[PDB]
Protein backbone atom coordinates (compact mmCIF):
# COMPACT_ATOMS: atom_id res chain seq x y z
CA UNK A 1 0.00 0.00 0.00
CA UNK A 2 2.93 2.37 0.98
CA UNK A 3 5.70 4.28 -1.19
CA UNK A 4 4.13 2.91 -4.43
CA UNK A 5 1.06 2.05 -6.36
CA UNK A 6 -1.42 2.83 -9.60
CA UNK A 7 2.08 -4.67 -4.38
CA UNK A 8 6.23 -4.17 -5.84
CA UNK A 9 8.43 -3.00 -3.21
CA UNK A 10 10.15 0.49 -3.14
CA UNK A 11 11.43 1.88 -7.15
CA UNK B 1 1.97 21.84 28.09
CA UNK B 2 1.82 19.50 25.30
CA UNK B 3 0.64 20.77 22.01
CA UNK B 4 2.39 24.47 23.28
CA UNK B 5 5.23 25.12 21.18
CA UNK B 6 8.10 27.05 23.40
CA UNK B 7 9.38 28.73 20.13
CA UNK B 8 6.03 30.18 19.08
CA UNK B 9 3.18 29.72 21.07
CA UNK B 10 5.30 29.41 24.10
CA UNK B 11 6.18 33.26 24.01
CA UNK B 12 3.52 34.63 21.07
CA UNK B 13 4.96 33.65 17.71
CA UNK B 14 2.69 32.76 15.43
CA UNK B 15 4.77 30.85 11.98
CA UNK B 16 4.93 31.79 8.57
CA UNK B 17 1.64 29.53 7.74
CA UNK B 18 -0.24 29.41 10.57
CA UNK B 19 -2.53 31.33 9.93
CA UNK B 20 -3.52 30.23 6.44
CA UNK B 21 -4.32 27.29 9.19
CA UNK B 22 -6.68 29.73 10.43
CA UNK B 23 -9.36 30.28 8.21
CA UNK C 1 6.54 16.33 0.55
CA UNK C 2 4.80 17.43 -2.60
CA UNK C 3 4.64 20.58 -3.63
CA UNK C 4 5.80 22.07 0.47
CA UNK C 5 8.03 25.02 2.02
CA UNK C 6 10.71 24.50 4.44
CA UNK C 7 9.90 24.24 8.13
CA UNK C 8 11.31 26.36 10.78
CA UNK C 9 13.10 26.04 14.56
CA UNK C 10 11.06 24.80 16.56
CA UNK C 11 7.36 24.48 14.89
CA UNK C 12 7.12 21.00 15.34
CA UNK C 13 8.69 19.88 18.28
CA UNK C 14 7.22 16.67 17.85
CA UNK C 15 8.94 15.16 15.15
CA UNK C 16 11.44 12.76 15.18
CA UNK C 17 12.87 10.42 12.85
CA UNK C 18 12.95 6.34 12.23
CA UNK C 19 16.23 5.91 11.72
CA UNK C 20 17.73 2.35 11.76
CA UNK C 21 21.05 1.46 12.54
CA UNK C 22 22.50 -0.23 8.43
CA UNK C 23 21.77 0.20 6.16
CA UNK C 24 22.81 2.86 8.56
CA UNK C 25 19.58 4.68 7.62
CA UNK C 26 16.23 6.59 7.93
CA UNK C 27 13.13 4.66 7.49
CA UNK C 28 10.52 6.92 8.67
CA UNK C 29 8.76 9.61 11.06
CA UNK C 30 7.29 9.89 14.53
CA UNK C 31 5.81 11.89 17.49
CA UNK C 32 6.56 12.57 20.74
CA UNK C 33 3.39 12.00 22.62
CA UNK C 34 5.53 11.84 25.88
CA UNK C 35 8.35 12.66 27.86
CA UNK C 36 8.76 8.52 26.74
CA UNK C 37 6.74 7.38 24.50
CA UNK C 38 6.26 7.63 20.44
CA UNK C 39 4.14 6.50 17.87
CA UNK C 40 3.71 5.84 14.08
CA UNK C 41 2.62 4.30 11.33
CA UNK C 42 1.91 0.08 11.65
CA UNK C 43 3.40 -0.72 8.05
CA UNK C 44 6.27 1.43 8.75
CA UNK C 45 7.07 -1.62 10.96
CA UNK C 46 5.43 -4.91 10.27
CA UNK C 47 5.11 -5.70 6.29
CA UNK C 48 5.42 -8.77 4.88
CA UNK C 49 4.56 -8.95 1.62
CA UNK C 50 7.76 -6.97 1.16
CA UNK C 51 9.82 -8.71 3.99
CA UNK C 52 10.08 -6.47 6.83
CA UNK C 53 9.65 -6.49 10.63
CA UNK C 54 12.29 -4.81 13.41
CA UNK C 55 12.76 -4.68 17.06
CA UNK C 56 14.22 -1.92 19.14
CA UNK C 57 17.70 -3.49 18.22
CA UNK C 58 17.03 -2.93 14.43
CA UNK C 59 16.44 0.46 15.06
CA UNK C 60 17.37 3.59 17.15
CA UNK C 61 15.37 7.16 17.30
CA UNK C 62 16.02 10.75 16.95
CA UNK C 63 14.61 14.13 17.66
CA UNK C 64 15.21 17.46 17.77
CA UNK C 65 15.68 16.91 13.68
CA UNK C 66 15.62 20.27 11.51
CA UNK C 67 18.36 18.97 8.98
CA UNK C 68 17.87 15.73 7.36
CA UNK C 69 21.37 14.59 6.90
CA UNK C 70 23.69 16.41 9.08
CA UNK C 71 24.53 15.79 12.80
CA UNK C 72 22.40 17.91 14.73
CA UNK C 73 24.81 17.93 17.55
CA UNK C 74 23.76 20.18 20.56
CA UNK C 75 20.30 20.50 19.28
CA UNK C 76 19.29 16.67 18.53
CA UNK C 77 18.35 13.84 20.81
CA UNK C 78 18.11 10.64 20.01
CA UNK C 79 17.25 6.96 21.97
CA UNK C 80 16.42 3.50 20.66
CA UNK C 81 13.08 1.79 21.41
CA UNK C 82 12.58 -0.40 24.98
CA UNK C 83 9.89 -2.01 23.03
CA UNK C 84 7.89 -2.04 20.03
CA UNK C 85 3.76 -2.05 19.93
CA UNK C 86 1.43 -2.92 17.04
CA UNK C 87 -2.34 -3.07 17.08
CA UNK C 88 -3.76 -6.18 17.58
CA UNK C 89 -6.59 -5.93 14.57
CA UNK C 90 -3.78 -4.50 11.61
CA UNK C 91 -4.17 -5.68 8.30
CA UNK C 92 -1.07 -5.20 6.06
CA UNK C 93 -3.05 -7.81 4.17
CA UNK C 94 -5.89 -5.84 3.35
CA UNK C 95 -5.82 -2.10 3.31
CA UNK C 96 -3.50 -1.29 5.80
CA UNK C 97 -6.23 -0.62 8.76
CA UNK C 98 -5.16 0.58 12.12
CA UNK C 99 -1.79 1.08 10.71
CA UNK C 100 -0.31 2.13 14.21
CA UNK C 101 2.09 1.40 16.73
CA UNK C 102 3.63 2.68 19.86
CA UNK C 103 7.33 2.44 20.29
CA UNK C 104 8.42 2.79 24.59
CA UNK C 105 11.18 4.42 24.57
CA UNK C 106 13.64 2.48 26.71
CA UNK C 107 15.25 5.71 27.98
CA UNK C 108 13.13 8.80 28.73
CA UNK C 109 13.78 12.08 26.38
CA UNK C 110 13.83 15.66 28.65
CA UNK C 111 12.78 18.60 26.65
CA UNK C 112 13.64 21.61 25.10
CA UNK C 113 12.82 24.40 22.75
CA UNK C 114 13.05 21.37 19.81
CA UNK C 115 11.77 18.20 21.93
CA UNK C 116 8.19 19.19 22.94
CA UNK C 117 4.89 16.67 23.07
CA UNK C 118 1.58 16.62 21.31
CA UNK C 119 -1.49 15.66 22.86
CA UNK C 120 -4.73 13.45 21.69
CA UNK C 121 -7.93 14.51 20.63
CA UNK C 122 -11.31 14.21 22.46
CA UNK C 123 -14.28 13.69 20.73
CA UNK C 124 -14.89 17.20 21.73
CA UNK C 125 -11.83 18.53 19.53
CA UNK C 126 -11.88 15.19 17.81
CA UNK C 127 -15.69 17.32 16.51
CA UNK C 128 -14.89 21.23 16.34
CA UNK C 129 -12.23 20.10 13.43
CA UNK C 130 -12.55 17.27 11.85
CA UNK C 131 -14.32 18.78 9.09
CA UNK C 132 -14.52 19.05 5.34
CA UNK C 133 -12.62 21.91 4.41
CA UNK C 134 -10.74 22.80 7.44
CA UNK C 135 -6.93 22.13 6.91
CA UNK C 136 -4.03 20.74 8.78
CA UNK C 137 -0.16 20.54 8.10
CA UNK C 138 1.76 17.76 7.44
CA UNK C 139 5.27 17.14 7.58
CA UNK C 140 8.22 15.34 6.84
CA UNK C 141 11.60 14.81 5.15
CA UNK C 142 10.08 12.52 2.31
CA UNK C 143 10.13 12.49 -1.25
CA UNK C 144 10.60 16.40 -3.15
CA UNK C 145 8.34 14.71 -5.83
CA UNK C 146 7.22 11.09 -7.18
CA UNK C 147 15.01 14.33 -4.39
CA UNK C 148 15.28 14.58 -0.57
CA UNK C 149 15.10 17.89 1.32
CA UNK C 150 18.10 19.26 3.34
CA UNK C 151 15.55 19.89 6.01
CA UNK C 152 11.73 19.69 7.15
CA UNK C 153 9.00 19.70 4.90
CA UNK C 154 5.87 21.22 5.69
CA UNK C 155 2.13 21.23 3.66
CA UNK C 156 -1.12 22.17 4.58
CA UNK C 157 -4.57 20.43 3.63
CA UNK C 158 -8.23 20.25 3.97
CA UNK C 159 -10.07 17.32 5.06
CA UNK C 160 -12.26 15.82 1.92
CA UNK C 161 -15.46 15.13 1.72
CA UNK C 162 -15.82 11.22 2.76
CA UNK C 163 -17.60 9.91 -0.31
CA UNK C 164 -15.70 11.96 -2.45
CA UNK C 165 -12.59 10.44 -0.63
CA UNK C 166 -14.16 6.70 -1.49
CA UNK C 167 -14.07 7.07 -5.04
CA UNK C 168 -10.87 8.70 -5.28
CA UNK C 169 -9.35 4.87 -4.36
CA UNK C 170 -10.63 1.88 -5.55
CA UNK C 171 -9.10 0.62 -2.38
CA UNK C 172 -11.82 -0.28 0.58
CA UNK C 173 -11.86 2.35 2.79
CA UNK C 174 -13.24 2.43 6.90
CA UNK C 175 -14.27 4.60 9.40
CA UNK C 176 -11.04 4.52 10.26
CA UNK C 177 -8.97 5.99 7.79
CA UNK C 178 -9.30 9.55 6.96
CA UNK C 179 -8.44 11.85 3.66
CA UNK C 180 -6.57 14.63 2.77
CA UNK C 181 -5.07 17.14 0.15
CA UNK C 182 -6.94 19.72 -2.37
CA UNK C 183 -8.50 18.95 -5.62
CA UNK C 184 -8.01 18.66 -9.10
CA UNK C 185 -10.29 21.50 -9.78
CA UNK C 186 -8.98 24.11 -6.81
CA UNK C 187 -5.96 25.01 -8.23
CA UNK C 188 -2.97 23.85 -5.64
CA UNK C 189 -1.29 21.00 -4.74
CA UNK C 190 0.37 19.32 -1.90
CA UNK C 191 1.18 15.41 -0.37
CA UNK C 192 3.25 13.57 1.47
CA UNK C 193 5.68 11.50 -0.18
CA UNK C 194 8.02 8.23 0.35
CA UNK C 195 9.14 8.83 3.91
CA UNK C 196 6.46 11.05 4.44
CA UNK C 197 4.95 8.30 6.21
CA UNK C 198 4.89 7.79 9.89
CA UNK C 199 4.34 11.23 9.90
CA UNK C 200 1.81 12.99 12.07
CA UNK C 201 -1.14 15.05 11.11
CA UNK C 202 -1.10 18.22 13.65
CA UNK C 203 -3.91 20.58 13.57
CA UNK C 204 -4.45 23.51 15.25
CA UNK C 205 -7.59 23.75 18.13
CA UNK C 206 -8.93 27.95 17.77
CA UNK C 207 -10.20 26.82 21.55
CA UNK C 208 -6.82 26.36 23.54
CA UNK C 209 -4.95 27.19 20.59
CA UNK C 210 -3.10 23.87 21.12
CA UNK C 211 -1.52 21.60 18.57
CA UNK C 212 -3.89 18.17 18.20
CA UNK C 213 -2.30 15.05 16.71
CA UNK C 214 -5.27 14.28 13.93
CA UNK C 215 -3.52 11.80 12.30
CA UNK C 216 -0.77 9.07 10.54
CA UNK C 217 0.28 8.80 7.17
CA UNK C 218 -1.04 5.65 6.17
CA UNK C 219 -0.68 5.72 2.81
CA UNK C 220 -1.94 6.55 -0.75
CA UNK C 221 -0.95 5.23 -4.68
CA UNK C 222 0.98 7.84 -6.25
CA UNK C 223 2.36 11.74 -5.12
CA UNK C 224 -0.20 14.39 -6.10
CA UNK C 225 -2.17 12.90 -8.73
CA UNK C 226 -4.92 15.08 -10.15
CA UNK C 227 -7.48 12.77 -8.88
CA UNK C 228 -6.78 11.13 -5.16
CA UNK C 229 -5.48 12.41 -1.71
CA UNK C 230 -3.30 10.67 0.51
CA UNK C 231 -4.99 8.75 3.21
CA UNK C 232 -4.59 9.03 7.15
CA UNK C 233 -5.22 7.29 10.04
CA UNK C 234 -7.43 8.15 12.76
CA UNK C 235 -5.51 9.10 15.70
CA UNK C 236 -8.88 8.88 17.75
CA UNK C 237 -11.78 6.33 17.07
CA UNK C 238 -8.16 4.01 17.72
CA UNK C 239 -7.73 6.71 20.69
CA UNK C 240 -8.77 4.13 23.05
CA UNK C 241 -6.36 1.77 22.41
CA UNK C 242 -3.48 4.45 22.05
Amino acid sequence: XPRSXLKYEPF
Amino acid sequence: DCGLRPLFEKKSLEDKTERELLE
Amino acid sequence: IVEGSDAEIGMSPWQVMLFRKSPQELLCGASLISDRWVLTAAHCLLYPPWDKNFTENDLLVRIGKHSRTRYERNIEKISMLEKIYIHPRYNWRENLDRDIALMKLKKPVAFSDYIHPVCLPDRETAASLLQAGYKGRVTGWGNLKEGQPSVLQVVNLPIVERPVCKDSTRIRITDNMFCAGYKPDEGKRGDACEGDSGGPFVMKSPFNNRWYQMGIVSWGEGCDRDGKYGFYTHVFRLKKWI
